[PDB]
């Protein structure tokens, strides 16, 4: 957990959001139930994808062969023949191996960034209108219907609107 | 005695190119050439040892 959201202040991932890898769920009066965010999540799987795509298809392979057999009396060459194939067998094996653990570990502080990259929005979008739990939520200190919130999602949320309200009840607690 | 048999026959093969004449010329112990071939040129291959089948 580099960035320190993924296994972080937010210990779990959600069972129940299969539309995206990013989501928000919300507990209001009309009901509660979980939400994907796109935005976040399209970026990642056509990336990764991508990453994917880019180790696989920069292996440029010539049409060639290996098998060679050697007379009894060349066994130095026929020992130098195996040489080259260990010494690749050798290099292509390390490379590889250590690659996959580097975009392991790049792969998962790319996904920890994004969940604390939307932390970082919906935090700096209410600002005060709500206090941060530390498990990797909010408590409105205000009422939000499901059209407010729908624009802390969507990254159109109105601070002056909900903004008198906050006050009265910041003020109460 | 190998196969049955205490006598040689020590094989030879030469590529004859275009333009080229081969002469054979001998006074015994020949075993003539009766069938040859003309073939075209497949770079970068191998032979593999192999029981798998055909498909």
């Amino acid at each position: 957990g580099l960035f320190g959201a993924i296994a972080g202040f937010i210990e779990g991932g959600w069972t129940g959001m299969v539309d995206g890898w990013y989501g928000y769920h919300h507990q209001n009066e009309q009901g509660s139930g979980y939400a994907a965010d796109q935005k976040s999540t399209q970026n990642a799987i056509n990336g990764i994808t991508n990453k994917v795509n880019s180790v696989i298809e920069k292996m440029n392979t010539q049409f060639t062969a290996v098998g060679k057999e050697f007379n009894k009396l060349e066994r130095r060459m026929e020992n130098l023949n195996k040489k080259v194939d260990d010494g690749f067998i050798d290099i292509w094996t390390y490379n590889a191996e250590l690659l996959v653990l580097l975009e392991n570990e790049r792969t998962l502080d790319f996904h920890d960034s994004n969940v604390k990259n939307l932390y970082e929005k919906v935090k700096s979008q209410l600002k005060n209108n709500a206090k941060e739990i530390g498990n990797g939520c909010f408590e409105f200190y205000h009422k939000c219907n499901d059209e407010c919130m729908e624009s802390v999602k969507n990254g159109t949320y109105d601070y002056p609107k909900y903004s008198e309200e906050s006050k009265l009840n910041r003020e109460k607690i | 005695k190998v196969r049955d048999q205490e006598g040689r026959i020590n094989y030879y093969w030469t590529l004859l190119e275009p333009g080229d004449t081969i002469i054979f010329e001998a006074n015994g112990n020949l075993i003539a050439p009766r069938y040859a071939f003309a073939l075209s040129r497949g770079f970068g291959s191998g032979i593999i040892n192999s029981n798998a089948p055909m498909d």
